[PDB]
Formats: structure tokens, C-alpha cells, sequence
RNA sequence: GGAGUAUGGUCGCAAGGCUGAAAAAUUGACGGAAGGGCACCACCAGGGGUGGAGCCUGCG
RNA sequence: GGAACAAUUGGAGGGCAAGUCUGGUGCCAGCAGCCGCGGUAAUUCCAGCUCCAAUAGCGUAUAUU
């Protein structure tokens, strides 16, 4: 039966915000690369140093 | 090598197994250990997809190699007895 | 779940078994007499700690009694940035809490024997309150450079490189308060593995013991102590040979979470006696009572002493290494491993290792005569997990 | 080398197509479109610049 | 007090590497 | 014919024989071990499933039926077995699409990729690219439709591009485990295509997937447009003449 | 965070990778060089 | 025009190769015929 | 020392919008920060390590 | 063969702990009184925000 | 009557993606690429790409001459 069934969403291979539902993004656990660097925190050690 | 025309060897470990770049020739290279004089040596194979094939402690037989890694000497031929070129074109099996 | 033990004597040792075979045993009734502190002991559990962490795939449960558990064995892989750590060359992280005082070599013998068989590198960091890195008078566990310089060449003799086997100390520790305390930070990077290691045949006589070395550390206390061991030692042993040479050390303090304190005071001194047939060798080490301050010299002498017993005593290999290089001999291939043992050396620890290897199921020992040559057939199973290229 | 690959190594791949319920928004622009475009916005704003500059 | 023993036996012994036993 | 992931499949290793489904991967140039979808026609992959386990380096070989009534060649596959291990790392592609809803110089909104400002801000800085070949970035949750967002580009992006977001998502393979005991009788599974004709299911097939056979018509651009000011404040020699 | 952490691994990871494929192929060109240097100053005598 | 153009741009890299050849066999018998 | 480097913590230069007579700083950026990254590595630099391992010591005491 | 340039690997040194966390000054250290110059963070003439209610980025 | 009564062996080359990998003062470049979103009774693709050699014989290794 699983297998006869229709592929989940996060195994089809593109998702469209149509297909999903809502939180599945934020329920899930990815990986994807980024650009850019973000700025550094400037915290305690940065300060002290 | 000696004075033979090929030799058999016996295959340690296909370093250059973590490699980036599909046909670069350390992708390629295998270090064999041949057998008579039971020295370390490295080799070539032709194809990525042979080296596919070719897993370790394989008798290998290779022969010299002429024509961005100059100075390996010699080229893979054939393993376990059977011709590489022939598995690469898909023509026999290779007995194991 | 499926084999079952009793009691709580070699437990590292029938844990390491159980990993090495993937039989899934449960153990029962570890501490069933003592009321007061009944189940687990606190090195045991961080035990169990890091070896669920150092493998993969493993279940272990503990009752809520603590005094009976039941381990499903995974497999060893090590250092690896998919599931353990981040990198390649990432060092895996263990705590041990500071109710320990047991040793660090008894952490890293049953880990040095079982990592050879991981599918990649091992990275350990031992960090954490309780470590100490001395000998221990306890269980009279064995200290780092004894646990180094006296079974590591035995892998050399095995087949896995001493080349890519790498232990370093970065702070050293003796226990302090009691028996607890630590402080000694210490990382091991076993890089060396192998399909199957090499049986052996030790069973010429290691007649003429060439030389002698060894090494005295001090942990708190001035240099002058282990020099005035380095005299006892050489007055006790000038007797018998020249070639006595000891490298003496000295560390400031390990400082310690209560704000910082500083702990892991004391000295002690190894000593290993070097055999000119092959790698056989014989050590004993002595260290200070953690809360007494005995002279020094007394300690120089009674090391010097527990020495020259293994000398009279030892066949060839001694009683403390005896369980690791039978258990490797066991793991080596389906051959004859053949041991040249002393009358004396036998321990009902040794016997209680061959009691459990029996119960695992693999291959016995053999035993005729020579002190007792003992032989061993190999269940040649080897690592289980292996990148083969 | 060239004699070192098979015929369906050589073989090509196809480039997707515009969603048929999309097809209201034109072509869709794949990395031969985009190098046309960028080639004659970079030229045309090369000679704004070089007007600005005399 | 005799006990030095050597640059070389210092950095076969109390190094991280351990003493390989097939040397001389 | 050539066999599918998650398909049963019949392996002769050991001394075992054991159906069971198998995930087959590439090494992608020794990276990120990628889930194909169909094994890879005279060429090697990596497959994983599970099932008993075997020291390294044994052969192997591989069906997907024991019927007599196969017309030819009942073997299917062969090779050795690499390793083994306990929870595979395998990973399949994953395409986040939207379209884009504005399109300013640099800066685009794009809207029907995200269902929330939640997901958006999960996904800060994401790294994403239209098909054409723009690289970009996302930047911060657009407000007032909720589930667009703003990203920045690298020219101007078009109304008829697709935005795509690369990301990579994690497979397990599943855990069936037939003992293919042959003597006693047993029960094979069997393989998608005659389920699809017993159950009396068509094969799903997309006309959005469907290859298609484009025409480019051929661009050309308009003139060069130049600004009032300009062709006033320049000098004579360049001046522009108009009739 | 995970924007810091991946910056840190992903740099130091291929980092180390280039350094060892460096190291690999340095060793095996030096060696297959070296040998082929020997072996045509051995056939150079003949 | 272009695919002629090429081809001699390869053609000359040959030269090129084969005079450097010629050239460092030049100078290593040289070079021992100076020392 | 921590009042002339006021910029350790954050305060509001009004002062009280209502005076209320009943018996300043406004929290710390650099050690709330601080403090939260730290979390952030104990939980997800921890997992995100741990991406697919399976199994555990079940303690039950 | 020579001269350079790189590159990696080898080798030796650096790599032996009276020890156990938290000054310089013939020129310097610190004031004070007077006198000048300045500033919508000073005086003076005014102006104008915010701070009252709602909306919300941000920051804590 | 070619989808056959089923020519081979070498060499060189060109064309490619919602793919991958690496380098950088943005679109460039490099290597490469059966791996592409779907889909296996589905696809009908450069539809059998081009050219050189030998051809029922030829290639490669080493020794060479």
C-alpha cells in the first residue's frame, strides 16, 4: 500500500507551498548551504579581548 | 620493471578513494603491490568507471603506460584474469 | 538481552566481549550485598557513557535498582562526522564526573583494545573532574606511561602501528581528596586499524632482561622527591644491572570546578624492565597514598620491588596485560595464537576471562607445558564495520 | 579521453520547459537567455557611462 | 644523580608516540 | 530493464537468500551520498538495505524473481558488499520553489514558496538561485501577505523565471526483512509495475515532468534609450543627431 | 547559530581536505618520478 | 575562420612544447660539454 | 568599573515614565547573549552533530 | 649540466620545571590660582520632537 | 528490405541540464558530467553527432632495431 501510494511531499521533488501544509517546514530538520557571512555577535569575549 | 613485459600485482588500497574531481588522475591511481619482487608501486587505470570494478587484494596485471600527474609508469590491464577494457565495454564478467 | 551474567567482576571486560561479538547479554545483581551504595559504581556508568558514545547503534538499559542492565551491542565506528562528532579530525568529548576514583588506564584498556576494530579513527578527550591520570592504590589500577609504554607495543607485536597509535597527556592528575578527584586531561588518537591483527607466536624464553627504564612523575610537589626516587630505585637495582634510566617530570597542578581549586597533588614512578629476545617487557608502577605522605624513597623501593616480583614471576608477558593480549590473540584470525605464560601469572581474573570467552562461544585454550605455553584458537572475526576502498 | 566514453555517456541531456499552467509569462529563461540579456545591458550601460563621462 | 637519560631515550619514551617494539 | 529504489529484489549473499528493498545512492563526487531514483544503466552505484550482515568484500548477486515463466535471464545484478553500519546518511534532493510576486532592480519578492514568516525566518539568509543562473539570498519575511519574503539578487530576475532553493534532505531506507526461505514456502512482495496493473492503477505521470520541444524565438533588444538631460549637457562631438 | 557553525566547518573541513589530497599526490608523484628518473638513467647506460 | 584559428593556436603549442624539448636537450649536453 | 563602562547593560535614559514611591539597569546584553549561545551550542550544535545516531543509554533511576 | 624558483617528505635543534591561578626618575607623581579660547551636549531668545490613545520593525 | 540474414578495431573531435564539484574584487572561469523534478511500458532523445585510419584482422606493453 505504501508503496502504491503517492510519494510524500518531502520526497517529491519540488514542494510548492500549494502541495504542503502550513508548519511543515518548521516541524522538519534540513540542511541547505547559505551565502554570506552574518555579522559577529559581539559579545563578552570579543569586548574583553 | 625487471624485464618483463607485464607483471601481477596484488592491489593495496585505491588511495585517492575520497576524491572531488571525477576524471582527475589521482581519482585514478591505485596503489598495487607487485607480486614477484613484492614492491609498492601506483598505477592507472583508463576509466573511473573501471576503477569502479577493481576492488582490492585482486591480482592485477599491468603493463607500461605511454603516450596533470606525470611520472606513474605503468597502467592497470588486467584483473583477476580478465581484460579491464572488456568489463568496460560490458563484454564479460569478472570472476571473484 | 539473550546472554545473561551475574555479579560485578570484569564488567568492563564482558561489556568489551559483548561489543566485540554483538551478543546481546543483560547482566544482573552488581552490587546485591552492598545496601548502603547497592547498583552501579560512578566509573561504570560514565563507562557505559562513553561507550554508547564511541559506538554506533548500541541500546543499552540500566533497571531502577541500577543493579541490573541489559546492553543490545552495536557496532564500532569512532570518530565519524555524520552521527558522533563534526569533523573528520573532530575529537570526541568525555566527561567522567568527580566521584571517580578508579583509573584512567581503566577506562582506556578495554577502549584500547576495542578500538582497532572501528570502521574509522578514534579521538578521545578525557576531560572532567575525576580525571586522574596516576596510578590508582584502589583496584591498584596502572598509571598513563606504564599503560603506554607496556601494552601499546604489544599491538606493535599484534600488527596495528605504535606509527599511528597516538596517546598525549596534556595535564596530569593524581586523586587527591580520597580516593575522588581528578583534573589531568588526557586525548588518544587511534589511528590504526585493521582487518585482522596478527596472531602470534610468543614462546621463546625472554631469558637475558636487557635494560631497565622508567619514569617518575610529581604532581605538586618538588622535583627533589622523584630524584630521591630515581636514588632509591638505582640502590635497589645497581645490584643487578647498569642500564637503569629514569626521566623524571614534573607538573604545577590540575585546577578544578568547585571558581577553580586545585587538586590531583601526589607522585609516583613507573618502571619497565626491557628483555634483549623481543618486545617482552615487565612493569609495575607505585604511587603515593593519596592522603598519607610516605617518603619517597619507601616508594622507590617498593616499586623497585614489585618489579623484580614480575621478573621472578613472568613468564613472558605480565599478569596486568595478560587479558589484553589474550583477548587479541582471541580476535586474531582461525589460527593457533600461541602464549608463553608463567605458573605464577595465572589470575582468577584470567580465569574469569576465560570463563566469559567460553560463555561467548568462541574457540578455547590449549594448554601443554614448555612454564605453561597456552594456545588459543582464533574466532577471526575481526572489525565488523570497514571502509574497504 | 573521447574514446574513453560511451555513446550513452555522450548522449545529451534536454532542457525542462515553461509549466504548461504557466505559459502566460513567456519563455522560460535558461542560461542562453540570461547571457543575452546580461551581454546587451552591459554594453548599453557601458555607453550610458562613457556618455557620462564626456 | 644518574637518572638523565637521554635526548633520544626521552623522546622514544615520554612522547605521545609509544615505543614500537621491533627496533633496536 | 532497469530496477527502482524502494523496489523488492530478491540478494544471493551469504548463505542466506533474503528479499528486501533497497536504496541505492551515488557518492556524488564523493560527497553527500545522493538518493537516485533509478539505478544507473552500465554503471556502478551504492545500494543499502537491511538485512543480515557480512564481513566486507563478499560477492554477491541479485533477482528480482525466482519465476520460471521469466522469459530471460531470471539474475538481475551482482557486485560485493562495501560496508555496513547502523542509520545510513542518505539524502535526496529537495527544490523549495516560489515565483516571483515583484521584481525590482536587485531586490525581488518572491511569494509562493513559503507557508509562513515562521518558515522564512527559519530559512534566514537561504541560499537560492532562479533557474536561470542568478545566485541570491533571502533576506527577511515579507509582512503583509503572509508567507512572502524578500531576496536579493544579482541582476534583474523576471517574471517568467522559477525561484528554486537547493536543499538536501535525509532517507532511511525502511526495515523489511524477508528470509526468501524457498523449502517451506513463503511470501514474496512484489514489484510496482504489476501492482500497478493488478490493482488496476495507471503510473502517475506528470505533464509538467514531460519533456517538451521548445521554441526560442529569437530576441532582439530595443534601441539604446538615452536621457533628456543627457543628450543636452553633452559635448558637441558627441552630441547626438536626430531627424 | 547554525549560519556561524556551518561558516567554521564547512571552511575548516575542505580546508583539510585540500591539504591532504596535496600531501597524496606530493608523495606519489615524488615517488613515481623518482623511480622513473632511476629506471631511465638505468636503460641510459645501455 | 575560428575552428583554423584554433587548430593553430594548438599547433603552435606543439612548437612550442618540441622547442622547449629541443631546447633543454640542447643545454643539458651543453652544460656537461662546461663542466 | 562597571558604572564608568556603563555600556556593559542597558538602561532607558528617560528614567520613569510614572514615579511610584514604594520601599538603573535594564539587563545585559553581552552576558544575555552569552548566556544564550551557549544554550544554542548545548542543544543544537550538539544535535546537529548528532544527526542520524540511533540508540541511547535508557536510565532509569 | 648550470642557475633560479617553488612543493612535499626525511633528519637535528628549539623540547629538562627552586616549582605549584588570581619598574624608571637631576627627566617623575598629583594638585591649586590666575588668565584666555570655545560649544543649541554652556548661558540668553525662541522653536521643535518624544513622552497622552491606537499600530507595529527594532532593542532588553 | 534494414526495426535486418545483426563488421569489426583503433584515434581525434564537436553539441548538453530546475545536476554535481572547485577557484574569485558580482554574470567569469575551470574541470567535468548515464546521476535531472516526475516517470520503467515511461521515455522515443545528436534519433542512429562528425571525421581519420585499418578492415576479417587490429590494438597495447616491453625489448628494440
Amino acid at each position: 500500500a505504501e508503496l502504491v501510494a503517492k510519494r510524500a511531499w518531502t520526497l517529491a521533488g519540488e514542494a510548492t507551498a500549494a502541495d504542503r501544509p502550513v508548519n511543515s517546514l518548521l516541524g522538519e530538520d534540513m540542511e541547505f548551504d547559505h551565502v554570506g557571512k552574518p555579522v559577529p555577535v559581539v559579545t563578552e569575549e570579543v569586548s574583553e579581548s | 620493471f625487471g624485464g618483463s613485459s607485464h607483471a601481477k600485482g596484488i592491489v593495496l588500497e585505491k588511495v585517492g578513494v575520497e576524491a572531488k574531481q571525477p576524471n582527475s588522475a589521482i581519482r585514478k591511481c591505485v596503489r598495487v603491490q607487485l607480486i614477484k619482487n613484492g614492491k609498492k608501486v601506483t598505477a592507472f587505470v583508463p576509466n573511473d568507471g573501471c576503477l569502479n570494478f577493481v576492488d582490492e587484494n585482486d591480482e592485477v596485471l599491468l603493463a607500461g603506460f605511454g603516450r596533470d600527474i606525470p611520472g606513474v609508469r605503468f597502467k592497470v590491464v588486467k584483473v583477476s584474469g580478465v581484460g579491464l577494457l572488456a568489463l568496460w565495454k560490458e563484454k564479460k564478467e569478472k570472476p571473484r | 538481552e539473550f546472554l545473561r551474567f551475574t555479579g560485578h567482576r570484569a564488567f568492563t571486560q564482558r561489556l568489551v566481549l559483548a561489543t566485540l561479538y554483538g551478543r546481546p547479554i543483560h547482566i544482573s545483581k552488581i552490587r546485591s550485598s552492598s545496601a548502603t551504595n547497592p547498583g552501579l559504581a560512578p566509573h561504570e556508568i560514565s563507562f557505559l557513557r562513553l561507550l554508547e558514545s564511541v559506538t554506533n547503534g548500541s541500546i543499552i538499559d540500566v533497571s531502577y535498582s541500577g543493579t541490573t542492565i541489559t546492553y543490545q551491542p552495536g557496532l564500532i565506528t569512532g570518530t565519524v562526522p555524520g552521527m558522533n562528532a563534526s569533523l573528520s579530525s573532530d575529537a570526541i568529548e568525555h566527561v567522567i564526573p568527580a566521584t571517580n576514583t578508579r583509573g584512567i588506564t581503566y577506562f582506556l584498556i578495554p577502549l584500547a583494545l576495542l578500538a582497532p576494530f572501528s570502521k574509522a579513527h578514534l579521538n578521545v578527550r578525557f576531560t572532567g573532574p575525576g580525571v586522574i591520570t596516576s596510578a590508582t592504590h584502589g583496584a591498584r589500577d596502572l598509571s598513563i606511561d606504564t599503560f603506554r609504554t607496556a601494552v601499546l607495543p604489544l599491538y606493535g607485536l599484534f600488527g596495528i602501528p605504535p606509527a599511528r597509535i597516538e596517546l598525549r597527556v596534556l595535564q596530569r592528575s593524581c586523586a587527591g581528596p580520597g580516593g575522588k578527584g581528578g583534573g589531568g586531561i588526557v586525548e588518544m588518537r587511534f589511528a590504526s586499524q585493521v582487518r585482522l591483527p596478527k596472531t602470534l607466536h610468543l614462546n621463546r624464553r625472554p631469558g637475558k632482561v636487557r635494560r631497565i627504564r622508567g619514569v617518575a612523575y610529581c604532581t605538586g610537589v618538588a622535583a627533589s622527591h622523584n630524584n630521591r626516587m630515581i636514588t632509591a630505585a638505582r640502590g635497589v637495582l645497581n645490584q643487578l644491572v647498569s642500564d637503569v634510566h629514569i626521566a623524571a617530570q614534573y607538573d604545577p597542578a590540575p585546577l578544578v570546578a568547585e571558581q577553580k581549586k586545585k587538586t590531583g597533588i601526589g607522585f609516583g614512578l613507573s618502571l619497565v624492565a626491557e628483555t634483549s629476545a623481543e618486545g617482552v617487557i615487565y612493569a609495575a608502577d607505585e604511587v603515593a597514598p593519596p592522603e598519607g605522605g610516605v617518603v619517597p624513597e619507601d616508594i622507590g623501593e617498593k616499586c623497585a620491588y614489585q618489579l623484580l616480583d614480575v621478573i621472578a614471576q613472568g613468564g613472558c608477558v605480565m599478569a596486568a596485560s595478560a587479558p589484553t593480549v589474550l583477548t587479541l590473540m582471541a580476535m586474531g584470525s582461525e589460527d593457533v595464537g600461541r602464549l608463553r605464560l608463567g605458573r605464577r601469572v595465572v589470575s582468577p581474573e584470567l580465569l574469569e576471562l576465560a570463563r566469559d570467552l567460553k560463555a561467548f562461544g568462541a574457540a578455547s585454550w590449549g594448554i601443554r607445558d614448555a612454564d605453561l605455553i597456552v594456545s588459543v584458537k582464533g574466532t577471526g572475526v575481526g572489525n565488523v564495520g570497514r571502509k574497504v576502498a | 579521453m573521447s574514446s574513453l566514453r560511451h555513446a550513452i555517456q555522450r548522449r545529451a541531456h534536454k532542457e525542462r520547459a515553461q509549466p504548461l499552467e504557466r505559459q502566460r509569462l513567456g519563455i522560460l529563461e535558461k542560461k542562453k537567455d540570461y547571457r543575452l540579456r546580461a551581454r546587451d545591458y552591459k554594453k548599453k550601460q557601458a555607453v550610458l557611462k562613457s556618455l557620462r563621462q564626456k | 644523580a644518574d637518572g638523565k637519560m637521554s635526548k633520544q631515550e626521552l623522546k622514544v619514551y615520554l612522547s605521545s608516540r609509544p615505543p614500537d617494539p621491533t627496533r633496536k | 530493464k532497469i530496477l527502482k529504489t524502494g523496489d523488492p529484489l530478491i540478494f544471493s549473499l551469504g548463505w542466506r537468500r533474503f528479499q528486501t528493498l533497497p536504496i541505492y545512492s551515488i557518492w556524488d563526487n564523493r560527497t553527500r551520498n545522493r538518493m537516485l531514483k533509478y539505478t544507473p544503466e552500465h554503471m556502478h552505484c551504492f545500494g543499502t538495505f537491511w538485512g543480515p550482515l557480512i564481513a566486507p568484500n563478499t560477492s554477491f548477486c541479485c533477482f528480482q524473481s525466482f519465476s520460471a515463466s521469466n522469459p530471460g535471464f531470471r539474475i538481475a545484478a551482482t557486485g560485493t558488499v562495501l560496508s555496513v553500519d547502523e542509520s545510513t546518511e542518505i539524502v535526496k534532493k529537495l527544490k523549495l520553489v516560489g515565483t516571483p510576486w515583484k521584481i525590482f532592480k536587485n531586490t525581488a519578492f518572491i511569494k509562493d514558496m513559503f507557508n509562513s514568516s515562521l518558515e522564512i525566518a527559519k530559512f534566514e539568509g537561504a541560499a537560492i538561485r532562479t533557474v536561470s543562473g542568478i545566485r541570491g539570498q533571502i533576506k527577511r519575511a515579507l509582512s503583509k501577505p503572509e508567507g512572502y519574503f524578500r531576496a536579493t539578487f544579482e541582476d534583474k530576475i523576471l517574471l517568467s523565471d522559477i525561484v528554486i532553493l537547493k536543499a538536501w534532505y535525509p532517507v532511511k531506507p525502511k526495515q523489511f526483512y524477508n528470509p526468501a526461505t524457498n523449502l517451506i514456502g513463503w511470501q514474496s512482495m512484489r514489484l510496482t509495475g504489476e501492482i500497478r496493473r493488478a490493482e488496476n492503477i495507471p503510473t502517475p505521470q506528470n505533464p509538467n515532468s514531460t519533456y517538451r520541444k521548445i521554441e526560442r524565438p529569437e530576441r532582439h533588444f530595443n534601441p539604446l534609450r538615452v536621457p533628456k538631460n543627457l543628450a543636452a549637457e553633452l559635448p558637441f562631438k558627441s552630441q547626438i543627431v536626430q531627424t | 547559530f547554525i549560519r556561524r557553525e556551518q561558516l567554521r566547518i564547512k571552511k575548516e573541513k575542505d580546508e583539510a581536505y585540500e591539504k591532504k589530497f596535496k600531501r597524496i599526490i606530493a608523495e606519489i608523484q615524488n615517488e613515481e618520478g623518482r623511480a622513473a628518473n632511476e629506471y631511465a638513467r638505468e636503460k641510459a647506460a645501455r | 575562420r575560428e575552428k583554423l584559428k584554433k587548430e593553430l593556436a594548438e599547433i603552435e603549442e606543439r612548437r612550442r612544447e618540441k622547442q622547449k624539448k629541443e631546447k633543454k636537450e640542447f643545454w643539458e649536453r651543453e652544460g656537461k660539454k662546461r663542466k | 568599573r562597571e558604572q564608568f563602562n556603563p555600556f556593559q547593560f542597558k538602561t532607558n535614559a528617560r528614567g520613569p515614565k510614572f514615579e511610584v514611591t514604594t520601599n538603573v539597569i535594564k539587563g545585559r546584553p553581552e552576558l544575555s547573549r552569552a548566556r544564550s549561545e551557549e544554550k544554542r551550542r548545548q542543544t543544537i550544535l550538539v544535535e546537529m552533530q548528532r544527526r542520524n545516531k540511533v540508540g541511547g543509554i535508557i536510565d532509569r533511576r
